[PDB]
């Protein structure tokens, strides 16, 4: 008998349906995100930093300074070998 | 001073060995040194689940990782030829078991 | 001899590991769990 | 005598290097590349949510 | 959503993002770690499936 309008209720519906809570969260999600890897901060040194950045970063990470440290403790003992024995 | 003591350095000097060094600047995808430690918490997490089954079955999670990883550690490292008995003295594990 | 040496040495070891692990080390790779999950979920 | 001992840990720290560490490095590359490759897959998919 | 969309484009260090960041940008993410441990609900769940356990057992 009248007019009926729903074309334009979209006004109160922006919160109610399931992809806005998708939505709302990547927009938090992606702005405070640094773009291309920047900042990175590729190298630091504090005297064993450099000992990090060339055996434990993500790209080395080979065992060789477990054989490093398990050399160590041949170099440790055998010297008290020396102290002892 | 104790060898013995020293050892228990050289423990807790390795344990900071383990994550610390081990965590390229605290990176989501989780590198090759820090999958070890990855797999530990699963299989430690996968074992106490369904072990004890409790609604509340975490919190004890702590102490029999820090159980584990004491006796895995100690016996890493008397394994290299030159150096001193770690955990065969009985007195003190069997003194850690009665105090459990 | 030396029973309250080695004891004594390592219980304060056992205290400094169950605090140390269970402040730190645990949790900091349970970060890294939710963190992969919150964003796997979204 | 105790010579002896670290003579047979340098054997085996060979057959160590020789065998057990390329397979640690397969392992270790096929569980980084699986979440590289699922967390990656997430973020374009909600992408396309956000497209749709 | 453009702007949102650009955004997007330009701006996934998806293999080199610290959790340091995901702290800073959600700290709903330390809240309920934070929770978690004070419940100690250690078990994660909804991660098994997409994420693998891993372990030997």
């Amino acid at each position: 008998v009248s007019t009926l309008i729903p074309p334009k209720v979209v006004s109160s519906k922006n919160i109610g349906s399931a992809p806005n809570a998708k939505r709302i969260a990547n927009v938090v999600h992606f702005y405070k995100s640094l773009p291309q890897g920047p900042a990175p901060a590729i190298k630091a040194n504090t005297r064993l930093a450099r000992y990090k950045a060339k055996y434990f970063d993500g790209d080395n990470a080979s065992g060789k300074p477990l054989w490093h440290f398990a050399l160590g403790i041949i170099a440790f003992g055998y010297s008290m070998e020396y102290y002892f024995h | 001073l104790t060898t013995f003591s020293l050892y228990t350095i050289i423990v807790l000097l390795v344990i900071t060995s383990l994550y610390t060094l081990t965590n390229n600047n605290n990176k989501i995808i989780g590198s090759r040194w820090l999958i070890s430690q990855e797999a530990i918490y699963d299989t430690i997490m996968n074992m106490t689940k369904g072990q004890i089954g409790g609604k509340n079955w975490g919190l004890y999670f702590p102490m029999i990782f820090t159980l584990f990883m004491f006796i895995f550690i100690a016996n890493l490292i008397s394994m290299i030829p030159y150096s001193f008995a770690l955990s065969a003295h009985l007195v003190f594990i069997i003194s850690l078991s009665i105090v459990i | 001899f030396y029973f309250m040496n080695q004891l004594t040495y390592g219980f304060l070891l056992m205290i400094t590991l169950l605090i140390l692990f269970s402040q730190f080390f645990l949790p900091m790779i349970l970060r890294l769990y939710v963190s992969r999950l919150f964003i796997s979920k979204l | 005598d105790e010579s002896i001992l670290l003579l047979t840990f340098l054997g085996f720290t060979g057959l160590v290097a020789k065998y057990l560490a390329p397979a640690y490095k397969d392992f270790a590359d096929a569980r980084m590349k699986k979440v590289s490759d699922v967390l990656n897959a997430s973020r374009n998919k909600h992408v396309e949510a956000v497209k749709d | 959503l453009q702007s949102t969309l650009d955004n997007i484009q330009s701006a996934r260090p998806f293999d080199e993002l610290t959790v340091d960041d995901l702290t800073k940008i959600k700290p709903e993410i330390d809240a309920k770690v934070e929770e978690m441990v004070k419940k100690g609900k250690w078990d994660v769940p909804g991660y098994k499936d997409r994420f693998g356990n891993l372990n030997v057992m």
